[PDB]
């Protein structure tokens, strides 16, 4: 597994070299923002169980067809999974923006993800939207909590959606 | 799905025997039993309609408070979803009762009950209540095994959402 | 031609006679073998080839039929004569959507049988290919459908000989 | 087994290298599968 | 010329269907031979002589409409009989008025006409009695085989 | 669907004719896509000039809708 | 089975593999032929 | 019928039926119940439907009913709501075959030619009937009023 | 697994409905012929070992070539397989039958099993031909067997055979 | 569609459209959100399908890719898949139009001749197609399978 | 001729694609009116030969067009001109159903212009019996409908202008 | 049309000359090549089938213009393509046959070159598919046939661009 250091010295020892003052200088730069990030992370873990509840109340307020019979997230069985699928993501999302690197997403996660959902039948349109609504909530939280410190947290932000973003691409 | 049938062939497989006579012997019940049971099934089928407005109700009568502004039995669509969904448990009591066991229920409403319930804040005691209520008016529409395999089914559920 | 529907409604017609609840319970016995009746249709349909095949291979070549001095026998009339069983098929398929034979006087039936005399044709061995596309048929279309679609084959075979 | 397999499968890839090492078959059925991704959720790597 | 396609009996009852054929034609935009060929891919000449009647009648009828005669040989039932089981009327009806035979006897502008045969054998009176049967009033084939 | 807009020119080369006819020889008229073309043929089978043909109808380039 | 030429460990095989349908060569006329088989009413008789 | 229509088209170009055909039938069938229900309101209703028909007809052309009017007097009226009793019946018929052939065969083709002889005047035969619509329409849900109501105006189209 | 009513079931579930009048009685129908059904299933399990051996021995009288050596029931540890196949797909026919659905039979057994044996190099065609001997014997013995009660078991010998075709089909 | 049909019937026999064709033109148009999920689903698995087809084919028939098979090699048996990618995606538009109409002239008419020119054989052609329902069937609901199912038989019935 | 969805069929067909998200909303935005189109219809059909007394009485008659020398003057003309109408009125119907005008070029607009001019036809004045038809069918259809009938009389106006 | 020996007696006629030692002399020179060209047809027309699909290999498809966006897309048109194509070699030999292009001339290229035009009909392809025809052909009827057989194929060609 990767974190945003480990990145680095992956991309150093393939040069065969000791830490450029370049790239030393953007890890001093995450070290600077480390307090903003647990604080990021943070209001994630917080409020993961309405995370998840918002995103579902309105995945399937726009798309009732899954809620029908025919439908993927029919019945309990099957609603149960999607709940469950939409807390694994948010965990990994989670994950990826303790360690400033997309890769435990990208090979835990999403690695045969869509391939597994059209063999499944599940829906991957209905499943990338889910994915889009707990950025906004995920988001939402990031920017507005309990009494942290105020400050400039969009490229955190940022990051955070482009790990998001990263899922509903993949899946869709 | 889980059934009479299903089980012991399915025992059958396991085995990697043959269809001998304990499981014929079993078989049978199923069949003897398909009466009683498709009576209840069609008393509780025509009857569907009162039976879930029924327990709906009762379910605002026994939660008088739900049905105030900002609670979740208000507006026409909380409302909806609640009959709706006694309506999908009646469905899979006929189904059960039809099927000869409680595969129908264990594959389509109890498998994943808790969690579902859990993260649309929805109470098993509505749905408990619901199902005592249409427990009490089952009362009247049979006798005999067919009350009895009804009972039977609705049990099933009380039991499994506690 | 004239259909389940139609023919009750002409039946009625020439007394002027409003539907009553005999005409509607007609009427019903026939809308609600409807779906059966196209899903039927579909797999006759989209299987005509194999059918007319396997009927011709257990009812018809291999045969006197097919060899000189037969009335198979040549190309043209080998192609006109598995020519003339998809016709049959067709039809009947027609008969058993409209649940009304009529169409299987009208458009097949008529004049039929002495075109058959004059030509050579024989009736008993095409009889033979009719009652085996049947066979053919009613393993094709399953349960649901093989009496509704026999009895047109059926039809088609007493109206021959 | 953690690092090897785990960690970088998806889950169902995951999935089939247990039944590989463990009971020495492929899954059966796609029934299989959810089973086991499902028990995963709830109960977490060890208990799967 | 619907008295000659259609036949008398029902070309009475012609109204004003066709209307904006004749508009056509009296315009000079068709020809006499495109208003005939047009009234026979009609509705109301598929319901009046194709419905009916089995497939070797509808060759026979067609004959004589678009043409005067009766079959003349066997040669032709097969011919014309087996593009109409083929491909359904309009290509039966297309065939022969587009034929060697119907330009020569009637060209562009000519309502086609009966004409009593003379040659092959029994060609004439299988055409005469054709020729005089009402609508409706014998519907054998005449000219089975 | 498809008509096709001709001009056709065709002499008589058995017997000169003794009435009007001139709607017979030289004549224009709409014609539909699936003959248009052997009656193409059956009028230079005939001995006689095709003047002019134009489209009408359809749309040059096709796919959908023209069938009908 | 092992990761290291990518490092990420391969997309699930059988998730396709999995899913492919029953199928349905339905009709089907059986066959005889074979060899030539016996018809007539003679084979219980000459067993008896 | 839908049967008898898409039949009759699929025979014509000698072949099976078109997808699209099959599912008209499938759609069609699926509404028997309700227009069987439809037809069975409306034959319940026929000798109401007649008399307020023939109502709304004699206000709106009291000459009909005049001296020189086709429908004037005692039996001269009474052929008139016959004709209307006829036309509802036939309308019940399209109801539950779905199209128009039975209605037509029986009653418009040729019906110019017949009331023009008995001098009838066509287009206040259309009113008669736009009348049994008004009627007919107010005994039914909305969505069997419109149903029905498609049959009225067919027949109110061909006298025409 | 499926049996006949849980078919039922899931077909009406599909539509979100409750049981069309229609399929209530075709179920009514095989519980009343189900005392026959019982027989039906008996008599396979009863003459089991008769039918795989007396299909064998007509198997091998046939195609005297799978006895040699080069042939697929050759040595004794391949006979032993082939004599295995036999009874695991009378196993299978026997479930389908007292369940009223080939289900287990396609789920189970059919499934993927001629492209085990094109892998292994057994022929098929081969198979195929045990599986129609084996069908002959069984129905044989459900038609003529130990003080029954009479009557018309016909319905239920076409279904037997249609299992014991569906193998065939599935195998060649 | 339903609608170049329903059309090209009134307009040939001069009239406005009849009350049956109005209703399938109403019945159709219910079903379009149905049928624009049904096109969804098997375009969003293309490549699958086509896949399992093509490997159901080859097992019903190694001899079309053997030696003297029209689909004999890697790029015979290319074009084989791309053909098979053609007519699952002629089956999507057919069933958003309801009909074949755009089926037909893109992929039937004419297929005869262009096979029988590459001499390409045209009922394990129809194979392949039975092959891509089976596959396509089992990523749809029962009912919307059998109503894709419709498209698929109609192809190969054409091929015939 | 094509409709709304076989114009989108027809406009992938020649790139060879699959219908994609852009296609599929195109196609949405038919089905969506297609209830109110069928309506409109109806009502148009049944008012046929009332629309056309109103738009003549507005456009046409009481006028020189009517006298001698007029070019609807003869009962013959009269009953040209108002078949015509008839003409526009039934097609346009059939181009709103449609969704699509080009049923108005393939079998109306085509040659007609060039038509009216070779037997002296008044554009202009045919134009206004559109334009009067279009208002009159735009009261009779009402709020849902009156601006999808509308386009494609204005289509049939500006084809002959 | 015209052929070798009618030619001579048109061409004469006009002039009112009796066929004198010129006009021998040409008839002469068709009539000694004459059984060849019978030859030569026989060829052809009984491999008719053989030289269009090895002249498409060659010269039409496995290109962009038989998918999408191509005019040979849709089996429609390739169907209509390898059409003309067969009448192309049909015509061919019909003209050597008669040993004068008039008939090419009459019955195929009048019009022809617009008629392309106007369908959007890739002239430059077709030609590669009539001189790939030639091709196939000259291999076939051999050294006795091979250039005059040829010739009109070029006649064709040169008659498009
Ligand atoms: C690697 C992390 C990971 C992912 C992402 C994952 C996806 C995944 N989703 C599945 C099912 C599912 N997924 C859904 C999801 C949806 N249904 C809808 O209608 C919506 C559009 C959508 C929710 C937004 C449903 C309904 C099923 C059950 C399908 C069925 O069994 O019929 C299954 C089949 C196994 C099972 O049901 O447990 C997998 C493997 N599994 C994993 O291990
Ligand atoms: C238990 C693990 C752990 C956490 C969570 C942690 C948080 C933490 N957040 C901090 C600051 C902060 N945190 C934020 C965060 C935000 N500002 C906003 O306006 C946004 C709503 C939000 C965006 C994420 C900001 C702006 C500061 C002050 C600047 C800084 O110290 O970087 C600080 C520095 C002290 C302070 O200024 O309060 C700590 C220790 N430390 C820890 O050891
Ligand atoms: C196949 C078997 C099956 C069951 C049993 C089932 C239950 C179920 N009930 C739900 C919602 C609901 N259930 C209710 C229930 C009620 N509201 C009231 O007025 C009463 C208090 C009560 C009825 C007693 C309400 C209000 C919602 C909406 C919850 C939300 O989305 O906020 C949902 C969420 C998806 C949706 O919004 O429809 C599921 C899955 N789903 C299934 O597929
Ligand atoms: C005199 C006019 C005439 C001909 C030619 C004719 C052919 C003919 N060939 C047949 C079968 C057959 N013909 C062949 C021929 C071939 N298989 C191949 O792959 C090769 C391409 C080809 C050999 C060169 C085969 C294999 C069958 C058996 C097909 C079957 O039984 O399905 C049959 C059906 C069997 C029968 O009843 O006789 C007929 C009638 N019949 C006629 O009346
Ligand atoms: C199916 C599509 C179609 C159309 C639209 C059509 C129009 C059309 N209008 C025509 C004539 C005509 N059109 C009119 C129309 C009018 N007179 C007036 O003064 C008004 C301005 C106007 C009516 C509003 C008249 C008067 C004639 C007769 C000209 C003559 O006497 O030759 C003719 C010549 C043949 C005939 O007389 O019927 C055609 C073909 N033809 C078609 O096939
Ligand atoms: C649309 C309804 C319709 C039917 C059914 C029909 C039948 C029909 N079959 C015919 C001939 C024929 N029919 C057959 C049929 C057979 N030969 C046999 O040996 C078998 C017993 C049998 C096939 C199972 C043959 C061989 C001929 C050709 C007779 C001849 O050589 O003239 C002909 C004479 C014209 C022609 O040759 O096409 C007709 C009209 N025509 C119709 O319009
Ligand atoms: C231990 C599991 C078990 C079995 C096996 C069972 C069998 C059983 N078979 C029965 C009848 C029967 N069984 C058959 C069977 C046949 N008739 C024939 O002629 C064929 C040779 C054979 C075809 C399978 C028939 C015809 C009846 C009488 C009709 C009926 O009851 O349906 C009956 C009703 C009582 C009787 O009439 O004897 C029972 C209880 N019951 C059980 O609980
Ligand atoms: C020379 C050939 C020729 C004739 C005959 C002809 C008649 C004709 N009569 C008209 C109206 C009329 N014609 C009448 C006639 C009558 N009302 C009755 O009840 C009686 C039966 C009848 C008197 C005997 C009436 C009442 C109108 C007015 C109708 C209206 O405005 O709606 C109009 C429309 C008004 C106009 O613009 O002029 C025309 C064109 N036009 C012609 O080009
Ligand atoms: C959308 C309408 C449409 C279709 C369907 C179409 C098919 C088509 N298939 C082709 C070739 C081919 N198609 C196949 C297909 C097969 N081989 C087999 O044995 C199987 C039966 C089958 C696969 C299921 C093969 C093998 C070729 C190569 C033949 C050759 O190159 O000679 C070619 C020539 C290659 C090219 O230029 O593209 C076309 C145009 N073209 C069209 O415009
Ligand atoms: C008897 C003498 C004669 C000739 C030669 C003839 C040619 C001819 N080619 C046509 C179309 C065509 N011709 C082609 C030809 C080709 N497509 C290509 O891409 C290639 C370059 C080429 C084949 C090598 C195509 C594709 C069409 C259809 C155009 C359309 O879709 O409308 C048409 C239009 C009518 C129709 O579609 O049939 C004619 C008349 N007609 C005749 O009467």
């Amino acid at each position: 597994m990767q974190d945003a250091f480990t990145k680095a010295i992956v991309a150093a020892d393939l040069r065969g070299s000791f830490l450029s003052e370049q790239e030393l200088n953007q890890l001093t730069n995450l070290v600077k923002e480390s307090n903003k990030r647990l604080d990021a992370v943070n209001a994630i873990t917080g409020n993961a169980a309405e995370i998840i509840s918002d995103a579902a109340h309105k995945l399937f307020a726009e798309q009732t067809d899954l809620i029908r019979p025919g439908g993927n997230a029919y019945p309990n069985r099957r609603m149960a999974a999607c709940l469950r699928d939409m807390e694994i993501i948010l965990r990994y999302v989670s994950y990826a923006l303790l360690a400033g690197d997309a890769s435990v997403l990208e090979d835990r996660c999403l690695n045969g993800l869509k391939e597994t959902y059209v063999a499944l039948g599940t829906p991957t349109r209905s499943v990338a939207r889910a994915v889009q609504l707990m950025k906004e909530t995920a988001i939402g939280y990031v920017n507005s909590p309990s009494g942290v410190t105020r400050g400039d947290c969009s490229a955190l932000v940022n990051e955070a959606a482009t790990y998001f973003d990263k899922a509903a691409a993949s899946i869709a | 799905m889980k059934t009479v049938i299903t089980e012991v062939i399915a025992s059958a497989d396991s085995q990697g025997r043959f269809l001998n006579n304990t499981e014929l012997q079993a078989a049978n019940g199923r069949f003897q039993r398909a009466t009683a049971s498709m009576e209840a099934a069609r008393a509780l089928t025509s009857n569907a309609d009162s039976l879930v407005k029924g327990a709906v109700q009762e379910v605002y009568n026994k939660f008088p408070y739900l049905t105030q502004p900002g609670q979740m039995g208000y507006g026409d669509t909380n409302q909806a979803k609640c009959a709706r969904d006694i309506s999908h448990y009646l469905r899979f009591i006929t189904y059960s009762l039809v099927a000869g066991g409680t595969g129908p229920l264990d594959d389509y409403i109890v498998a994943g009950l808790r969690e579902v319930n859990r993260t649309f804040n929805l109470s098993p005691s509505w749905y408990i209540e619901a199902l005592k209520h249409i427990k009490g008016k089952v009362g009247s529409q049979l006798s005999g095994q067919p009350l009895t395999e009804a009972n039977a089914y609705i049990d099933y559920c009380i039991n499994a959402l506690s | 031609m004239q259909d389940a529907i139609t023919a009750v409604i002409n039946n009625y017609d020439v007394q002027g006679k409003y539907l009553d609840g005999a005409a509607l319970d007609k009427l019903k016995a026939y809308f609600t073998t409807g779906a059966v009746r196209v899903r039927a249709a579909a797999v006759i349909s989209s299987n005509a080839t194999t059918i007319i095949k396997e009927a011709a291979a257990k009812a018809l070549i291999y045969s006197d039929l097919t060899r000189p001095g037969g009335n198979m026998y040549t190309t043209r009339r080998y192609a006109a004569c598995i020519r003339d069983m998809d016709y049959f098929l067709r039809y009947a398929t027609y008969a058993m959507l409209a649940g009304d034979p009529s169409i299987l006087d009208e458009r097949v039936l008529n004049g039929l049988k002495e075109t058959y005399n004059s030509l050579g044709v024989p009736i008993a061995a095409t009889v033979g290919g009719i009652q085996a596309m049947k066979e053919v048929v009613g393993g094709l279309v399953g349960p649901d459908a093989a009496k509704e679609a026999s009895i047109y084959f059926d039809y088609l075979s007493s109206g021959l000989s | 087994y953690r690092d090897r397999f785990f960690r970088t499968a998806s889950n169902n890839r995951f999935i089939e290298l247990n039944f590989k090492h463990f009971l020495g078959r492929a899954p059966y059925s796609q029934a299989e599968i959810g089973e086991h991704f499902n028990r995963y959720h709830k109960s977490g790597y060890d208990a799967e | 010329a619907y008295v000659q396609v259609f036949d008398k009996d029902i070309a009475s009852y012609i109204r004003s269907e066709f209307s904006a054929l004749e508009s056509r034609l009296r315009n000079r935009e068709t020809s006499v031979k495109e208003f005939v060929r047009l009234l026979g891919f009609s509705a109301l000449y598929r319901k009046q002589f194709h419905d009916r009647y089995p497939n070797t009648k509808v060759v026979e009828f067609a004959f004589k409409h678009f043409l005067g005669r009766a079959v003349k040989n066997q040669a032709e039932l097969i011919k014309y009989h087996g593009l109409l089981g083929r491909k359904g009327i309009k290509a039966l009806i297309g065939a022969l008025v587009d034929g060697e035979e119907y330009g020569r006897l009637y060209g562009e502008d000519t309502v086609p006409s009966w004409q009593f045969p003379t040659l092959p054998a029994a060609n004439y009176p299988n055409s005469v009695e054709l020729y005089n049967r009402f609508t409706r009033q014998d519907d054998s084939l005449v000219v089975p085989s | 669907s498809r008509y096709f807009k001709v001009t056709a020119c065709i002499p008589s080369l058995k017997r000169v004719r003794t009435g009007r006819e001139l709607q017979n020889t030289f004549f224009t008229k709409l014609v539909p896509y699936e003959n248009w073309f052997t009656e193409q043929q059956r009028i230079q089978k005939a001995g006689g000039k095709v003047l002019s043909v134009k489209l009408f109808t359809g749309v040059q380039g096709a796919n959908t809708g023209v069938g009908a | 089975d092992t990761d290291r030429g990518i490092g990420a460990q391969p997309a699930a095989k059988l998730t396709f593999p999995l899913s492919r349908p029953l199928g349905v060569t339905s009709a089907y006329f059986p066959s005889s032929q074979g060899g030539a088989a016996t018809s007539d009413g003679l084979e219980m008789f000459t067993r008896m | 019928s839908v049967l008898t229509k898409a039949i009759v088209n699929a025979d014509a170009e000698a072949r099976y039926l078109s997808p699209g055909e099959l599912d008209r039938i499938k759609s069609f069938v699926a509404s028997g119940e309700r227009r069987l229900r439809i037809a069975q309101t409306l034959t319940e209703a026929r000798e109401r439907i007649v008399k307020q028909a023939g109502d709304q007809l004699f206000q709106i052309r009291p000459d009909v009913v005049s001296p020189g009017g086709n429908a004037y007097g005692e039996k001269m009226t009474a052929l008139c709501l016959r004709d209307l009793d006829y036309y509802l019946r036939l309308v019940t018929y399209g109801i539950v075959a779905g199209d128009v052939t039975p209605i037509e065969e029986i009653g418009i083709i040729g019906v110019k030619e017949m009331y023009n002889s008995l001098q009838t005047p066509i287009p206040a035969v259309a009113e008669g009937v736009r009348a049994m619509k008004n009627v007919a329409t107010s005994l039914l849900s909305g969505d069997d009023a419109a149903e029905a109501g498609f049959y009225f105006d067919y027949l109110v189209g061909a006298m025409q």
